[PDB]
């Protein structure tokens, strides 16, 4: 069963509503079907 | 299972009553973000054996989503698509009159309600009054931590029955940690845990989840000393500068050379008065022009208006580092505010070797 | 026993929660009986009339209308000539929604049509029906009040009876319509009004409470009558009714403290006590305020206390994070060596924690050209609520406490 | 629809059903061609403020087609406002229906008793002065026929239950029920009311927040000897009184931020609470 592979590119444009909803939605059916979150930051880690 | 949770249990089954006995129309369940809602209600529904759809409010972000959910949830327990409300009730009296749904409750378990009152203005007081409308034993709950006084509208609804959660104490959360303990181990070893991990962060952080999930991380480390070979004073000795380290993050868990010169001239003008700049540059006694005079006044070496220094500018933006205030538009008379942190811009000016502190005229 | 107690408690829970029809009617007995006079003239001859019914919410505005149906439409077979049309202005919020309930509802959709086809004249051509309006004044809301005014027209006009009735909780309705459909409005209201003192709310409870006479076991029934009636002239039952009377005279609050009530009878207690009442009026009147704030921490009380001092020194103004910080920095750098070396991001998360909760609220809203920090910030709460509880803290120190009162 | 009115007059003359757009080209082509010799076409239009639109296209049509010879139509304009070819109408059909005004002026109180001597000819069942008070009071308030015959009505009512029928009737179905329902009011909002009246005479502001009503309340209600109210009790009252309309309030977000505005007059107010 392989997973799914999301990439987040510039993450410092985005919105953050959106990013609260599908953190928050995709939380719940983990069991469903297994994701993982890669972010690629171009400022400190401090910024997420 | 639930522990030191009885009174609420006990009121709600006490209210329930049988199958067949009706309830209230709506009740409003409020209370604290730790407090276990959704697990109390979850498990006491679960333990009934009661009909009852689960519904989260953050998924159905739209009113076709949330009736379509509903209506399919509530089939799969006794494909309907609807896109009115008119039209839900009425399907919803079609679809109610199963030989399952006749003598018993409907329940219908709302969580996150607090974004019900952003959907629409009257899907909240039909909620409210479904049971008059459906006349078919139909009983709806929210859970939220908002009190009911926001959730009022303006012209005054049927007043739900209105419940609340009661708060942790020390040894109700001590209780709770101490109930899955590992079973590598005696019971008392987890329970020293638990009480050392309490008398250190029971004063900031009350959250539940997030003190056991504390307690997960560090554990391996409570239990590294004895397998190196009950010394309470010899593992508080061992343990005690990590705790230390570890409470500097409770909830926590370099720039091209003109580009520090362009963010120092830019917290410049931001934070200092327009009627001092001349007093701190200008050799005897905000707007982009500003920006620039101040730049050309820092820097030592006369630097050329080549476009890269623009597109450094542009990238900054980007990046969140100044924002523009001013029309897009208007990309003659732009209007910038800067964002930066004072101790971000003290330590990339040590690292430039100037001393931003002089200039500042608040400071003075 | 167990029996006898699960059929009474059925019967009082259809009494209360569903609002089941009773025989009992209290100070509306001239507007029952001009609203049946009205219905019965209406149905027995061709006339038309309009009739508009003012009350406040939970008065019982669909009730009269309830009995008054029931006691008139099983008069004769002008029941059978007699149609009914309920509409609420809930379900039908745009006016082709309303024309499609009501096409749907007098079963001429095969007369009409199934299409989606806006026409109307279907129903207009061919147009004795009695029409319910629940809501009336949310459909004075629509674009062009077209449907009430053609039901006005309708009702005008010698072509057939048509009878409108309306349900308004608002006082100004005659100011939401429209000079036409006003004019054309026969001007029939009946307003209903709690007008009755202290001692007949007290003969309401005392009934309300009573159990009917269809019940099976009748000496039990005797003595749940002699029960209520013991309990009726208590003076602790009486300051519970007195207290609720004087907060606010609906009939709907009334049944949903007696529901609370009866939720306490068991086996062991079959008969109730005053200090089921006691406890039901207590649980039904605390306020959710301190409620909140009581489940809060202690860097949130020490942070509220520096609010309560920004809002002394400067008087009624706005706020900001900044501000606050420094003032809490200059309480803790004050005492010697007080366990409080808090760092800034902690305190910025339980300042996010506290606007969560919906107890600090911006003003002028924006967002991206200013931060979460510099921003306008008001408290939402009273300094005497603050003191009370304070008061019932359970733990609160001594340090912030002495702070709190300076 | 607005648009829809081509279709109604295409349909009552030729039964042909086709869309708005269409049915305007079709109506355009059939009165300005020169056609078979039809007969005379006698066109009412009701209501027609309520046919107004940005463009002006319908108004425009229906009151510049029957200046074309060929169209042998007559159109009567009903309307309640006679300032609408002036300040509705643009220059050029404003000139096509100038001149051609007729204003109908209300009955006087003798064309009113005229009027209900006609309705009941050959019938002795109200005294003259009855009559003559019910035609002043409608001459001197709207002179209008419809609630002339409503009142009579109401007076015939109360009669199966003279001049006392008719004022029943007249200050029945036009007085204001404000006072009675402040009367009806229980005690704490006739408290709440004399709290707001009082800080509006120490402030002189027509708007006040919350928290100074609450506190002038308060005050009242120690003076009183009342229990001490609690903020949800007193915010219960006011969305109460805010439901039938007697305040201003939107309290659906704000909670002790409140402004509060009067809907009916002080001296009214002070009327019904002196007793
Ligand atoms: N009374 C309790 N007994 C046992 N475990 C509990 C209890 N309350 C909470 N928990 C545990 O703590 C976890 C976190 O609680 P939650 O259920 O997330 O809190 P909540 O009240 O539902 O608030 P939300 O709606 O999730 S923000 C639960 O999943 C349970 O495992
Ligand atoms: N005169 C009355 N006689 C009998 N019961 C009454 C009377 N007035 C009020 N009630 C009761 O008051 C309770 C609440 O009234 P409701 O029926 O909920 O209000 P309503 O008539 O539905 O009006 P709205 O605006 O639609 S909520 C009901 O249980 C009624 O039986
Ligand atoms: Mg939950
Ligand atoms: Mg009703």
């Amino acid at each position: 069963s392989p997973p799914v592979v999301v990439i987040l590119k510039d993450m410092e444009s985005f919105a953050t509503k959106v990013l609260q909803d599908f953190i928050i939605i995709s939380s719940q059916h983990l069991h469903e079907f297994p994701l993982i979150l890669i972010f690629g930051i171009a400022t400190s880690p401090i910024i997420i | 299972v639930v522990l030191c949770r009885e009174s609420q249990v006990s009121i709600l089954q006490s209210l329930f009553g049988e199958r067949h006995h009706f309830s209230f129309p709506s009740i409003f369940i409020y209370g604290h973000t730790a407090s276990g809602k959704t697990y109390v209600t979850q498990t006491l529904l679960k333990t009934l054996e009661l009909p009852h759809v689960f519904v989260n409010c953050v998924e159905c972000f739209t009113l076709r989503l949330l009736l379509e959910q509903i209506l399919n949830k509530l089939n799969h327990l006794s494909e309907i698509t609807c896109e009115t409300f008119n039209d839900f009730v009425r399907l919803f009296k079609q679809v109610t009159t199963a030989e399952n749904l006749k003598d018993q409750t409907v329940y219908i378990v709302l969580d996150k309600a607090e974004y019900l009152r952003d959907m629409e203005a009257n899907l909240l007081p039909g909620f409210l009054r479904l049971q008059e409308l459906a006349d078919r034993n139909v009983t709806v709950l929210f859970l939220s931590e908002i009190v009911w006084e926001k959730f009022r509208p303006n012209t005054g609804c049927f007043e739900p029955f209105v419940l609340y959660f009661p708060d942790y104490s020390i040894g109700n959360l001590q209780k709770i940690l101490s109930h899955d303990h590992p079973p590598e181990y005696s019971a008392d070893f987890y329970a020293a845990y638990i009480n050392i991990l309490l008398g250190v962060f029971y004063t900031v952080c009350r959250d539940l989840k997030e003190l056991r999930h504390l307690a997960v991380l560090n554990f391996p480390k409570y239990c590294e000393p004895v397998v190196k070979g009950r010394d309470t004073r010899k593992l508080w000795r061992n343990i005690e500068p990590h705790l230390k380290k570890a409470m500097q993050t409770v909830y926590l868990r370099e720039l091209p050379y003109y580009s520090k010169f362009i963010l120092i001239a830019a917290y410049l003008a931001s934070y200092n008065p327009a009627r001092t700049d001349k007093r701190f540059f200008l050799k005897h006694h905000f707007p982009l022009d500003r920006l620039l005079a101040i730049l050309y006044s820092i820097v030592d070496s006369r630097v050329a208006p080549t476009a890269n220094i623009f597109s450094q500018i542009t990238s900054l933006v980007t990046l969140q580092l100044l924002t523009l205030v001013g029309h897009d538009d208007q990309l003659d008379g732009p209007k910038y505010k800067c964002t930066v942190s004072l101790d971000f811009i003290r330590a990339i000016a040590r690292t430039v070797n100037f001393d931003i502190i002089k200039y500042l005229y608040d400071f003075l | 026993h167990t029996e006898c107690l699960s059929q009474v408690q059925r019967i009082l829970r259809e009494r209360f929660c569903r609002q089941s029809p009773h025989s009992n009617l209290f100070g509306v007995q001239v507007q029952y009986k001009h609203l049946s006079e009205l219905l019965k003239r209406t149905a027995l001859h061709g006339e038309s009339n309009s009739v508009l019914i003012i009350g406040p919410r939970g008065s019982g505005k669909t009730m009269l209308i309830n009995h008054a149906l029931k006691e008139l439409m099983e008069i004769e077979e002008v029941s059978e000539n007699v149609l009914q049309v309920h509409l609420n202005g809930l379900l039908q919020i745009n006016d082709k929604i309303a024309l499609k309930e009501i096409t749907r509802q007098l079963n001429l959709e095969n007369v009409v049509g199934d299409k989606v086809f806006g026409s109307f004249a279907e129903n207009l051509s061919f147009l004795p029906v009695i029409f319910i309006l629940d809501e009336f004044d949310l459909f004075a809301h629509h674009k062009n009040q077209t449907l009430l005014y053609n039901l006005f027209d309708i009702s005008q006009s010698a072509q057939t009876p048509i009878a409108v009735i309306g349900l308004t909780c608002r006082l100004d309705i005659l100011e939401l319509l429209e000079k036409r459909v006003k004019s054309r409005f026969s001007h029939r209201q009946i307003h209903l009004m709690n007008s009755f003192g202290f001692p007949q709310y007290v003969k309401i409870f005392k009934e309300q409470l009573s159990l009917p006479a269809e019940f099976p076991d009748k000496v039990f029934a005797e003595k749940w009558n002699e029960n209520v009636q013991y309990l009726s002239e208590d003076r602790s039952v009486q300051e519970v009714l007195q207290k609720h009377f004087n907060i606010s005279k609906n009939l709907r609050s009334l049944h949903m403290l007696l529901m609370l009530a009866l939720n306490r009878v068991t086996a062991s207690h079959p008969f109730m006590t005053a200090v089921d009442l006691m406890e039901a009026s207590q649980l039904c009147s605390m306020d959710s305020k301190a409620n909140i704030v009581h489940g809060l921490s202690v860097l949130e009380i020490c942070l509220i206390i520096a609010m309560k001092h920004l809002n002394d020194i400067y008087e009624e103004e706005p706020f900001n994070f900044q501000m606050v910080y420094n003032e809490f920095q200059k309480f803790v750098q004050r005492k010697a060596h007080s366990v409080y070396n808090f760092e800034k991001p902690v305190v910025m998360k339980a300042f996010e924690h506290l606007q969560q909760l919906e107890l600090i609220k911006p003003m002028e809203r924006t967002s991206g050209n200013s931060q979460r920090e510099y921003q306008l910030m008001k408290l939402l709460l009273d300094n005497t609520q603050i003191m009370n509880a304070l008061q019932k803290y359970p733990n609160c120190p001594t340090d912030v406490r002495q702070w709190a009162t300076s | 629809e607005p648009h829809q009115v081509y279709v109604q007059i295409l349909q009552k003359l030729t039964g042909q059903k086709a869309t708005a757009n269409h049915a305007a080209e079709l109506l355009a082509k059939q009165f300005c061609t020169r056609g078979s010799p039809q007969e005379t076409t006698v066109l009412l239009v009701d209501e027609l403020d309520l046919l107004w639109t940005h463009k002006q296209d319908i108004m425009y049509n229906l009151f510049d087609w029957p200046t074309h010879k060929e169209a042998r139509l007559v159109v009567l304009a009903i309307a309640n406002t006679m300032d609408l070819p002036e300040r509705i109408m643009m220059n050029r059909v404003s000139s096509r229906l100038g001149l051609t005004r007729m204003c109908f002026q209300p009955y006087t109180y003798s064309q009113l008793q005229q009027i209900l001597r006609s309705r009941l000819k050959h019938l002795k069942a109200f005294e003259d002065d009855a009559i003559q008070l019910v035609a002043r009071k409608v001459a001197a308030l709207s002179g209008d026929a419809r609630r002339c015959l409503d009142i009579c009505r109401r007076a015939t009512e109360i009669c199966e239950f003279t001049i006392a029928h008719s004022m029943e009737a007249v200050d029945e179905m036009f007085s204001s029920s404000y006072i009675t329902a402040i009367k009806n009011s229980s005690v704490l909002e006739q408290s709440f009311l004399r709290a707001i009246l009082a800080e509006f005479r120490r402030s002189g502001l027509e708007e006040a927040t919350f928290q100074q009503i609450y506190s002038q309340h308060v005050a009242l209600c120690r003076m009183e000897g009342l229990p001490y109210p609690t903020m949800s009790e007193t915010m219960a009252v006011c969305s109460h009184l805010g439901s039938c309309r007697l305040l201003l309030v939107e309290p659906s977000r704000n909670d002790l931020l409140l402004r509060v505005r009067l809907n009916v007059s002080q001296d009214d107010v002070l009327y019904a609470l002196k007793d």
